[PDB]
């Protein structure tokens, strides 16, 4: 370009060099190495319900065969206890209100 | 031998659908344009 | 249940209701605040006048 | 600095010559015409006045025979020697005058222009490549793609008979035929829209065929590991399965059908590493 | 290609713990015992409440500097 | 519910309610259109089955109510002027911003944005890139601003808390005017024997807590 | 400068892609867009599209 | 002192595979965008401003 | 959907081909947890 | 008592020996894996442990264990587990260092590809800038320099060669030889140009 | 929480006998409470001057009033058939148009 570019390069440089130290300063560092590995344990083992039984049927647990059911049939649960229990709430705050209403 | 492949498709396709289905509000529209072209009562 | 339309007479129904209510809560008050703000004017200056409180602000 | 003058003169380039889409100065001045015209491309990248420039020839079609390569030739012989372009088979076997023959990518010699006089025929250089000189694009960037692949015969295991031949038999030579006889020529990969867009990190039509053939060869025993140098990154994804890549051959090669079976073996590749590789 | 849409889970994620299967059933508890939590007491909160006018409920307004808000009639 | 736009009131002697009354019926048509078109579409969503609603409604259908009661509040203040904002101040700075934000009253040029992408333009014009980086650069400061400037939802609560002050504050300075008259005799002796600047229901509630602590009793 | 080349009307990048592009991208939007829609819209209106008008605006002053 | 090339598609002819391919291809994008935009188009008529007065200022 | 999102950004979008896998693989991170976000409170 | 201690060490020797056992296949495939992205394939077709690897490596290396509770055989196995994952560690910083180079090539020369372009009618340029020619000049340079260095390396030096070396020839075939091209290309005209076909 | 807060406690019997009366005074008292509407919808008679609401709002409560009182023996019992009705739902049209003809 012209004389401007030497600026350009120092601001380039200046960049890098505070990216670097940021990276590398040892706390920083060591949170994000604890931060990466944290995210990689997130992202690639989530709690699935479906994966690769490379393991025999004689050999795989009765905890892996039924967990689907057992997921479900929790969630399902929680989901109709919660509703009941909604219910049960309204008609408990109706007779409530009433009593005390007089 | 993927263990529980119909449950991980149904999973797929569930949370594609309620994902469109907030994302685009498409079941749930406004008729405030078709509220001209509408015939009152009382 | 009923008809929607039913529904909506009574939506609107009760809403003229709670309206006329609150119409004769609005009189009440405002006549009532009329007479009590003339009262407390009165006692106020009263007060003062005959040397019963001494007002600084 | 030289930003915003050159965004104007480029933004002022295209607009002040889209309208003008075709050049086409005339090699001279010419009254009666009884004579095919042939808008052939010229570029020079040796002297700074220059610009893709289509000059348009006049000359009788009987003069010579009815081949892109010989019209050239004649073109490039008598009336406008300045001319360049790659030739040495003249047969359709070296893949040397690959060029876009009216609207198609197809060798020059082993085509026929069409006879009809009105109807200009405009010869090309190949496409989607850097262009050289006159119809000569350089395809060091192709020829560097056919070297990754490993084109030669790799053997894991020797013969115990030392003295004769790999045994192949009729049926297993069958499966490479097909896939042999292709010339280089790179006129699919040039019109694979794939290959448009990734010329790096796609090898092209032309060069998986060649891996393809490699890989079915009953001798070679590196399968797997062919396998795993196609399918990494883009290597071997890329390709969409449009078709064109086997329309364009002139040997009637089928690149499509080769590129569909190294997808099929390349999906089926990283199945069997699961199937084949559990204890 | 150019077939590409599969219900298919990616197998990339198919991946299985060494111990047995992918922590679901522990997780799933965690998430159920949050739920309870989390949607006991909205519902506390939803039932319990009751709407009043007394005259008792109204305090002077004050504005951010702290004094009582009063607000000439023409300004 | 059709009021005709002329107003009853005498115009001459209650001058701030009688343009009150002319807001409120001036532009009560605009609003009370708008508001039939809001609540047609909540009873139509209502009227959907199961995920089409009557099962996601009204517990989804939140901006919309949202609408409904800020159409109302300012049916019933027809319009707002400069003057009364300023008085929210006191309670809410950059009320009139929300206020913007929330009722059409002028275009929201993005400013931040324009001049954030001018400072980028002047970088990029120094050491010198693309024009296409930069439009680029200039757009995508003015989109931010954009997108943090329209659907602030918030804005609309605020404005609702200002409408219900400037009801109540319009209400009782309707009275104010009415009863001027009655009062003018009674308040040249108050002013005259009284210096203070209190309210007279600040100051009667300090005298009926003083005689509820220190009195004869 | 810019010196394009580029054959008109015979081409996949032209006249063929004003043919093309507007009968491919208006597929879906036109054979799921339309009787979903449709759908959506009609289902509310089992009984009638009539509005109940609340607020009255049957008084006029 | 950069070479030059040409488009490969400006020079092409036609052809019933370039047609069906991006046909194709230009089918789910353009769903996709349908979607996408509708989503946005939602998103953009619920954020605007509620009606003001004939001379409302602030 | 990802994957062949990226690909039409990568193949068409030159300026994409500067973004490597890893970052790539940073952005599908960050769109699975942005949707899973959505999803869970769209029903809270 | 010591419980924390107890748990401290045996999950460190753990997980240290466990991903000692599986380090030099995670280390082959790397070489195995173009510079550009070397974390590939554990990004989209198998992460076989290379993440942890990784991870565990670090800890290994900045953490310390008591050898109180290792065995003679035990400590030496963990002593050799951590001598593997400082080396993965070293060869990681490696081919790290070697992919940011290949990046910085592919950068030079994604910006020449963005000036032939067609899309490309924002700029158009017929020949490059100084900087750009500088930028070629001193990472062709570079390059020369990273294989002599590979020298007592043949295998190392030819998998550079082919990967690095390869978008080098692609900013060769994107420039005339006009100008001072002899000069910038000078030393890559020696004997990588020949490798490419030149 | 989001919802509104209740303000006055209905019982399930209070709650059907409102409805009901409500719809009969719809159906009866539709000029009266049109013209209570009309006078409240002005800023002078909603806010301002209630006082002079004062006389059309009693005329409607007292309409509204009569309906509730629906001394009519045919109303009573059709009103009581559809209060059972309503009661049992815990449909009715018919209970409920047969009664509105009286
Ligand atoms: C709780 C269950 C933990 C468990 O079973 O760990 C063993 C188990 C180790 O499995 P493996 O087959 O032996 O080794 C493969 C792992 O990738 C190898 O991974 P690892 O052994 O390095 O992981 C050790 C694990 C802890 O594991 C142990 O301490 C093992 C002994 C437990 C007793 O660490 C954690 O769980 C702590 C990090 C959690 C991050 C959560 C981020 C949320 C945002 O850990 C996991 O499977 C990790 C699960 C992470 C779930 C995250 C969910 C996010 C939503
Ligand atoms: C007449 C009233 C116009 C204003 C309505 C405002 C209320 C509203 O819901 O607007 C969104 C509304 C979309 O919701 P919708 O009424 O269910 O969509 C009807 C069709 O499905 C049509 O839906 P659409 O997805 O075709 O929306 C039309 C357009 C977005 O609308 C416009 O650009 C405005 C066109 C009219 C001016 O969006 C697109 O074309 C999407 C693809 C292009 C990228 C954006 O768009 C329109 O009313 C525009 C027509
Ligand atoms: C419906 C049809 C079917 C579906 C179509 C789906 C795509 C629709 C269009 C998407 C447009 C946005 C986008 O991603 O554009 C990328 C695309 C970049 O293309 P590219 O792969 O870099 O190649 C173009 C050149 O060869 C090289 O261009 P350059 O060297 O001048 O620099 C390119 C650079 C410059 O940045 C821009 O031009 C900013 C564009 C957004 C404003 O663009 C970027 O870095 C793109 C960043 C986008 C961020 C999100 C906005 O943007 C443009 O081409 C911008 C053109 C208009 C702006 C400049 C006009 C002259 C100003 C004086
Ligand atoms: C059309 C218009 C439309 C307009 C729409 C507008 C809509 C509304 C606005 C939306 C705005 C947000 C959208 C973008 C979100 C970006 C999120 C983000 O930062 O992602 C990280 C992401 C990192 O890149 P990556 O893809 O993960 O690459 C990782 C590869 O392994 C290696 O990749 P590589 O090969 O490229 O290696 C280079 C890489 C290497 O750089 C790094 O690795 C640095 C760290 C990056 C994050 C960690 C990534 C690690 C790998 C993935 C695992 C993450 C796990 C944790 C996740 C949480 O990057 C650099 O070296 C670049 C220079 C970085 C300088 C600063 C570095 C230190 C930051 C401070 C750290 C302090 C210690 C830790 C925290 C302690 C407690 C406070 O991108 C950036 O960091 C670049 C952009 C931001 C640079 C400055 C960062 C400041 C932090 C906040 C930035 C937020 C955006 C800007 C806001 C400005 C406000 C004034
Ligand atoms: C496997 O698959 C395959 C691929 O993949 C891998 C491939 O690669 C290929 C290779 C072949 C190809 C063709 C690939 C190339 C791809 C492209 C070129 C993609 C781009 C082409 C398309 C998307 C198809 C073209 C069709 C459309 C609909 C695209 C858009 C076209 C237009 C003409 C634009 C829309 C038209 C209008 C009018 C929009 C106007 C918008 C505005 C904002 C203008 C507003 C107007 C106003 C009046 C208001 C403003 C006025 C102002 C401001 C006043 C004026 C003042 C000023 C200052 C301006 C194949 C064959 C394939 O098989
Ligand atoms: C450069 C831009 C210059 C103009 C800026 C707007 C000027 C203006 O005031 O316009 C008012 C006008 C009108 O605004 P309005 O809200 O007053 O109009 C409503 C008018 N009635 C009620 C009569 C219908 O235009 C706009 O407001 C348009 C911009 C709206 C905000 C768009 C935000 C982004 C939407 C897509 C989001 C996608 C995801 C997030 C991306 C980030
Ligand atoms: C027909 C009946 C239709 C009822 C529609 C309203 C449901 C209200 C309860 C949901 C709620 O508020 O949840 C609180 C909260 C949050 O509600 P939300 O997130 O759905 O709504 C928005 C809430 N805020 C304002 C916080 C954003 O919890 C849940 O929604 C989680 C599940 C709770 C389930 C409670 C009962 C659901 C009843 C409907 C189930 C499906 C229809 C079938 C019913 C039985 C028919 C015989
Ligand atoms: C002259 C330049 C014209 C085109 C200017 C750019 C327009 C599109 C900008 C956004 C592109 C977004 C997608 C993308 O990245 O595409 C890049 C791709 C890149 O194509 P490419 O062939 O340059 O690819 C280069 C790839 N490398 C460098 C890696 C080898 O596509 C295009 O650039 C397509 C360009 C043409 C698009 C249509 C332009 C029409 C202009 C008006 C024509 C009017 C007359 C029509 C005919 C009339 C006949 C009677
Ligand atoms: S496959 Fe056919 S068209 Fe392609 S390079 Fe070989 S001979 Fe030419
Ligand atoms: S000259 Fe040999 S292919 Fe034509």
């Amino acid at each position: 370009n012209h004389s401007c570019q030497k600026v350009f390069e120092g601001f380039v440089s200046a960049l890098y060099d505070t990216s670097y130290f940021f990276r590398n300063f040892g706390p920083f560092k060591a949170t994000i190495h604890y931060a990466t590995y944290a995210n990689y344990l997130a992202q690639n083992w989530a709690p699935r319900v479906s994966y690769i039984e490379t393991s025999t049927p004689a050999y795989t647990l009765a905890k892996n065969k039924y967990a689907v059911y057992i997921v479900y049939g929790l969630i399902g649960g929680a989901l109709i206890h919660n509703y009941m229990l909604d219910n049960k709430a309204a008609q408990k705050s109706q007779q409530y209100y009433l009593k005390h209403r007089d | 031998p993927i263990r529980n492949i119909q449950f991980a498709r149904y999973h797929y396709l569930a949370a594609v659908t309620v994902f469109t289905y907030f994302a685009t509000r498409c079941c749930l529209l406004d008729y405030k344009k078709y509220y001209p072209l509408a015939s009152v009562k009382k | 249940m009923f008809s929607d339309f039913n529904m909506y007479e009574a939506k609107v129904f009760l809403k003229a209701v709670a309206d006329a209510q609150n119409t004769f809560r609005q009189t009440a008050q405002q006549e009532n605040q009329l007479a009590r703000y003339e009262s407390q004017s009165q006692s106020l200056l009263n007060g003062s006048t005959s040397g019963a409180i001494s007002i600084t602000g | 600095s030289i930003c915003l003058e050159s965004i104007s003169g480029t933004i002022k380039g295209l607009q002040k010559a889209n309208y003008v889409v075709e050049h086409n100065p005339n090699l001279t001045s010419e009254e009666k015409k009884h004579l095919k015209q042939f808008l052939v491309y010229r570029y020079n990248p040796a002297d700074p006045h220059d610009q893709p420039k289509y000059v348009s020839y006049w000359c009788d079609i009987k003069k010579f025979p009815p081949m892109f390569l010989d019209a050239i030739l004649y073109i490039k012989n008598e009336l406008d020697p300045t001319l360049s372009i790659r030739r040495s088979c003249r047969e359709g076997i070296c893949g040397s005058c690959a060029v876009n023959c009216d609207g198609l990518h197809t060798l020059a010699c082993i085509s026929g222009f069409n006879r009809d006089l009105s109807k200009p025929t405009i010869i090309t250089p190949l496409g989607h490549m850097f262009i050289l000189k006159d119809l000569v694009v350089d395809m060091t960037n192709f020829y560097a793609q056919y070297k990754m692949i490993e084109p030669y015969l790799k053997r894991k295991t020797p013969k115990p008979d030392a003295n004769k031949e790999y045994p192949q038999s009729p049926e297993q030579r069958a499966l490479l035929d097909g896939l042999y006889e292709c010339v280089l020529c790179a006129a699919c990969s040039t019109s694979c829209p794939s290959y448009w867009w990734h010329p790096d990190r796609y090898l092209g039509p032309a060069i998986l065929q060649q891996a393809y053939r490699w890989i079915v060869d009953s001798r070679d025993e590196y399968t797997q590991e062919r396998i795993e140098r196609i399918a990494e990154d883009v290597r071997l994804d890329d390709c969409q399965q449009i078709g064109m890549c086997s329309f364009t051959c002139p040997k009637g090669l089928n690149p499509q059908l080769s590129l569909k079976n190294l997808m099929d073996m390349v999906k089926d590749f990283r199945q069997k590493r699961i199937e084949q590789e559990v204890l | 290609a150019r077939l590409w849409w599969t219900l298919d889970p990616s197998k990339y994620y198919l991946k299985q713990i060494s111990s047995g299967g992918r922590n679901e059933i522990l997780f799933t508890v965690l998430g159920v015992t949050a739920a309870y939590w989390y949607f006991g007491n909205k519902r506390c909160e939803h039932y319990w409440r009751r709407q009043i006018d007394n005259c008792q409920s109204w305090s002077r307004a004050q504005n951010i500097n702290g004094n009582n808000l009063t607000v000439k009639q023409y300004f | 519910v059709r009021l005709n736009l002329k107003s009853n009131v005498d115009q001459n002697e209650y001058p701030f309610l009688a343009k009150w009354d002319k807001d409120m019926r001036q532009n009560y048509e605009e609003y009370q259109n708008r508001i039939d078109a809001t609540t047609y579409h909540l009873q139509r969503s209502q009227r959907g089955i199961a995920v089409f609603g009557e099962w996601m409604y009204p517990r989804y259908f939140q901006k919309d109510i949202l609408e409904l009661e800020v159409l109302r509040r300012k049916q019933q203040l027809g319009k707002i002027y400069p003057e009364e904002v300023s008085s929210y101040t006191q309670i809410n700075p950059d009320i009139a911003n929300d206020l913007n934000l929330t009722f059409n009253a002028k275009l929201l040029w993005p400013v931040r944005g324009m001049t954030v992408g001018a400072g980028f333009f002047a970088f990029a014009h120094l050491f010198n890139l693309p024009y296409s980086f930069r439009l680029g650069l200039f757009v995508l400061p003015t989109a931010v601003e954009l997108a943090f400037t329209w659907g602030n939802k918030t804005s609309q609560f605020k404005s609702i808390e200002f409408m219900d002050y400037l009801l109540q504050y319009r209400v009782s300075k309707a009275l104010l005017e009415k009863n001027a008259k009655h009062f003018a005799e009674k308040k040249a002796a108050y002013q005259k024997e009284i210096n203070s600047s209190q309210s007279v229901q600040d100051l009667y509630n300090q005298l009926i807590t003083l005689v509820s602590e220190q009195a004869p009793s | 400068m810019r010196r394009i080349f580029w054959n008109f009307k015979t081409a996949f990048v032209g006249l063929p892609m004003f043919s093309l592009a507007p009968k491919n991208i208006l597929v879906y939007p036109i054979v799921v867009g339309v009787p979903l829609y449709t759908f959506i819209v009609l289902q509310n209106s089992v009984r009638g599209f009539a509005y109940f008008d609340e607020y009255d605006s049957d008084v006029k002053e | 002192r950069t070479k030059l090339y040409n488009a490969a598609y400006f020079l092409l002819n036609n052809n019933e595979s370039f047609g069906h391919s991006f046909g194709i291809r230009l089918k789910i994008v353009g769903l996709n965008t349908w979607i996408v935009g509708y989503a946005v188009s939602r998103y953009y008529f619920s954020s605007l401003r509620v009606k003001a007065a004939q001379d409302e200022r602030f | 959907m990802f994957k062949e999102l990226i690909h039409i950004f990568r193949t068409y979008f030159i300026t994409f081909r500067y973004l490597k896998k890893s970052n790539i693989n940073f952005l599908k991170n960050l769109s699975y947890t942005l949707i899973a976000y959505y999803l869970i409170i769209n029903f809270m | 008592m010591s419980l924390v201690s107890l748990f401290k060490n045996t999950f460190l020797k753990s997980r240290v020996i466990g991903l000692s056992f599986q380090a030099q296949r995670v280390m082959a495939q790397m070489a195995k894996t173009d510079f550009e992205n070397p974390d590939e394939h554990f990004l989209l077709n198998d992460a076989m442990k290379y993440n942890e690897l990784v991870f565990y490596g670090r800890l290994a290396e900045n953490w310390s264990i008591n050898p109180e509770l290792f065995g003679k055989a035990e400590l030496a196995k963990y002593n050799e587990a951590k001598q593997t994952l400082i080396d993965f560690n070293q060869y990681h910083a490696l081919v790290q260092n070697l992919h940011e180079f290949y990046w910085e090539l592919k950068t030079i020369y994604l910006e020449l590809s963005r000036g032939v372009a067609t899309s490309n009618f924002h700029n158009k340029r017929e020949v490059t800038h100084s900087i750009i020619e500088s930028d070629i000049k001193n990472s062709i340079h570079k390059y020369i320099q990273l294989i002599d260095d590979l020298k007592d390396y043949p295998e190392w030096q030819h998998k550079v060669r082919e990967e690095i070396g390869y978008y080098a020839h692609m900013i060769y075939t994107s420039v005339n030889h006009d100008g001072n091209f002899p000069e910038i290309f000078k030393e890559f005209n020696k004997v990588d140009s020949l490798y490419y076909f030149k | 929480s989001i919802l509104p807060p209740l303000q006055y406690t209905y019982s399930n019997e209070e709650s059907l006998e409102l409805l009901i009366h409500s719809i009969k005074g719809n159906k009866d008292c539709n000029s009266e409470r049109k013209a209570f509407n009309l006078c409240r919808s002005t800023v002078l008679g909603k806010h301002v001057e209630p006082e002079k609401c004062l006389d059309k709002a009693l005329v409607f409560v007292n309409c509204f009033q009569k309906v509730r009182r629906d001394e009519s023996a045919a109303c009573q019992s059709a009103f009581n058939s559809t209060l059972e009705c309503g009661k049992k739902y815990s449909s009715c049209q018919s209970q409920l148009d047969a009664y509105l003809n009286c």
